DNA sequence: ATCGAGAATCCCGGTGCCGAGGCCGCTCAATTGGTCGTAGACAGCTCTAGCACCGCTTAAACGCACGTACGCGCTGTCCCCCGCGTTTTAACCGCCAAGGGGATTACTCCCTAGTCTCCAGGCACGTGTCAGATATATACATCCGAT
DNA sequence: ATCGGATGTATATATCTGACACGTGCCTGGAGACTAGGGAGTAATCCCCTTGGCGGTTAAAACGCGGGGGACAGCGCGTACGTGCGTTTAAGCGGTGCTAGAGCTGTCTACGACCAATTGAGCGGCCTCGGCACCGGGATTCTCGAT
């Protein structure tokens, strides 16, 4: 009997309970944190790769290249501001020609 | 030898709950490991902060949520501080 | 004979600059440039070849980065070209 | 030597990405003199993490710790 | 109510301190939507701390905790 | 009589307030403006007397801090006047 | 016989020697991690309050009132880069007036 | 009471070595109050995520060394690399 | 500037090759079950100190006339950069070694952790009087409109 | 340009008064020893993989030229905004008042650390088959001189 399908997550719960003890960000976690932690990282994984599948469907491919991702971060508001500082390495970017500069 | 430590087999499995007719590349799998590893290292090294503001050595899950509501900026917030907690009421009874 | 007008070419690499994925500045080029910069702060170096293609995928995520927020300090001149008062005005704003 | 190597086309090419129309004739010089900065404020953080580890080898997951660093952080290598 | 308690001249010698010649009459409404865009992004980020220690009243440091926190760390009151 | 220039009492009010180091914005005003805001996000707050002075000590260097970039776009474009195509591209170029 | 004064600096190392241990930075700390820690600490106080006494002599006071801190941090090439971020309370501003606006 | 933790007689006792003929005010002794506190919890907050990456367990002098070529720019580096080297062969040997 | 001309571009459909999917096998890390200390939950009681409120007051917001100076619009002016060709240079792909250095295991002993126990450095609570901001007349610095 | 009457700002002068610096006293946090173990240094070794060199092959940089559309400077002018006086406003400040909640202590008990054995979930290596890249000819998309 696991510890992650005792809550029913996907992320284990014996991994990260190691890296809350043994990478030093405080002494003592508590027995609910590492299961609280890996669904919030769950819920985000769950974001990017519901909408990077929009992505691979809009473009009609089957796996999920590295541009794919790219799309799917940076046309979402709500996410966006999660990642304004990273990048992502050969994504490319959006198609976005400015106003004036059309003929 | 090199024994390893990753999130590859995991990702892959919430990769097959949303789009179960499609698959994941390889470089696709080493930005999805370190995008939650920043994710990972960038809210506990929150919670780690906010604990030590207040004179106190344990991280409940009570530091972890008020840092999702710091760290998460909208509309995010709103759902992922309401999924954990979902996902404790679902292992204390158990 | 054919000969496009001046601002038709420019709209047709715009468009397909900003859907490819690869590489824009050389391989071996820009390798030979990242060692003479670091033979100054320890000599005789050894680069994986790992990390010769990662400087390649950040200097052009971050010219990529300059441009597109240097061509709005053009713009906003009424005026279609960029100039070195546009560079210099994009990083006298962000941090330099 | 190879500060030339980043040709006029190639530096053109890049800025066609970010969508602009006509560079100037000016561009190609300070584009050269503005990304020759940005590598000395990497790779002077990234020998030193070499340095540290007693390594003759700069791997790839010292750069990413030095782009981290500053606020510009890499994904697809390592984290 | 209180966002035109910030009146014209108010927001006027703010500017003659960053070094500006002539304002034009149309900043006086902009800087007003601008400004409570960042104090919503920042009380939002002090009453969370406040409501994390059990306390009904946000002291100085958690502002500070809060600035810190989006790289406009402020000096002192605390650290 | 006697009356100035326009361009006059502008250049004796930054070299004046360049010098001095108090507030701005007022107290009272400013005071009603983050009980306002405040009364959002949790109702029935009750702020210290040096936390109302600590966010009028933030703001105003964020202000100060955004006309001294928001100036350099208006040189730029050959005027000496700012308006909210200035203000508005001091945040598209910094993280809005 | 303390442990400062072995070391010959002003800055506490014992007071350190708790913060590197109860912080949790790492679990082990060396023992001479917490004196050269305490002279790097030093070597910066001592940068600026040397220059902040310049700017309370050029401008006729005896005591450092947070402006002079102002004209002292911002005027040096060599540390407005480590506090290009940072702002200081009640600090003013440099005297700076563009070109074009002169008469 | 409230006991406290400060560094404001340190400060003041660095500042009657560079002019002993001058003093400080009230709030500046809470600025450099935030200040070193800045200093601290940079430098420290650094070397520890540089012997993260190397796995292992120990901030020794070496790991504050490296940790200083890279929040201190140019001019300081130069200086507060053997500045601190100074102090701590004044160490070892009393 | 509407129709035509043509260069380029969006899908058709076959080819094929090589990297994702997938069990298989080994093995270090998680889960199970007691024990221990102890941090945090809870309560209680002092007490700072933040909110309401007056009331006299005086700097400051608010409104209105107004002349001038810059905003924005136009027009010609002219070259600097786009574009298409023809050429030269060399990046890239593949080949093919020789060894530097990364990675790991293998024994060990110095270094910090932890417990112990007294002190002395640092802080709280007084307080004396010193720099500073005060005012006030006066003088030095800079314009603005007539000459 | 140069002179003139403001107009302001800067230089020097008594007088407080509320604010730093220093004496006076404690008490809890550092210091000095003493020990045990466990990390990190040090020694030493297979092989991965970078460095380097070369031939061939061609995509791409390089240089050169015609012209056309924009950057740049100027005339102009219409409205937008500053300067100033006077006119309502409400910031501020001292001052007394009310109790709400920060701030701190003891009093028990539940909570994670720690160890220790036990076994699967996780990964390393391993072929292998569907998905992606082409590779040529249809079909369109779309700018550009003309009757």
């Amino acid at each position: 009997k696991s510890r992650s399908n005792r809550a029913g997550l996907q992320f284990p719960v014996g991994r990260i309970h190691r890296l809350l003890r043994k990478g030093n960000y405080a002494e003592r976690v508590g027995a609910g944190a590492p299961v609280y932690l890996a669904a919030v990282m769950e819920y985000l994984a769950a974001e990017v790769l519901e909408l990077a599948g929009n992505a691979a469907r809009d473009n009609k491919k089957t796996r999920i290249i590295p541009r794919h991702l790219q799309l799917a971060i940076r046309n979402d508001e709500e996410l966006n501001k999660l990642l304004s500082g990273v990048t992502i390495a050969q994504g490319g970017v959006l198609p976005n020609i400015q106003a004036v500069l059309l003929p | 030898r090199k024994r390893k430590e990753s999130y590859a087999i995991y990702i892959y499995k919430v990769l097959k709950q949303v789009h179960p007719d499609t698959g994941i590349s390889s470089k696709a799998m080493s930005i999805m490991n370190s995008f939650v590893n920043d994710i990972f290292e960038r809210i506990a090294a929150e919670a780690s902060r906010l604990a030590h503001y207040n004179k106190r050595s344990t991280i409940t899950s009570r530091e972890i949520q008020t840092a999702v509501r710091l760290l998460l900026p909208g509309e995010l917030a709103k759902h992922a501080v309401s999924e954990g907690t979902k996902a404790v009421t679902k292992y204390t009874s158990s | 004979p054919h000969r496009y007008r001046p601002g038709t070419v420019a709209l047709r690499e715009i468009r397909r600059y900003q859907k490819s994925t690869e590489l824009l500045i050389r391989k071996l080029p820009f390798q030979r440039l990242v060692r003479e910069i670091a033979q100054d702060f320890k000599t005789d170096l050894r680069f994986q070849s790992s990390a010769v293609m990662a400087l390649q995928e950040a200097s052009e995520a971050y010219l990529v980065g300059l441009f597109e927020d240097t061509n709005l300090c053009a713009i906003h001149a009424k005026r279609v070209t960029i100039m070195p008062k546009d560079i210099q005005l994009a990083r006298r704003i962000r941090g330099e | 030597d190879n500060i030339q190597g980043i040709t006029k086309p190639a530096i053109r090419r890049l800025a066609r990405r970010g969508g602009v129309k006509r560079i100037s004739g000016l561009i190609y010089e300070e584009t050269r003199g503005v990304l020759k900065v940005f590598l000395e404020n990497v790779i002077r953080d990234a020998v030193t993490y070499t340095e540290h580890a007693k390594r003759k080898t700069v791997t790839a997951m010292d750069v990413v710790y030095a782009l981290k660093r500053q606020g510009r952080t890499l994904y697809g290598f390592g984290g």
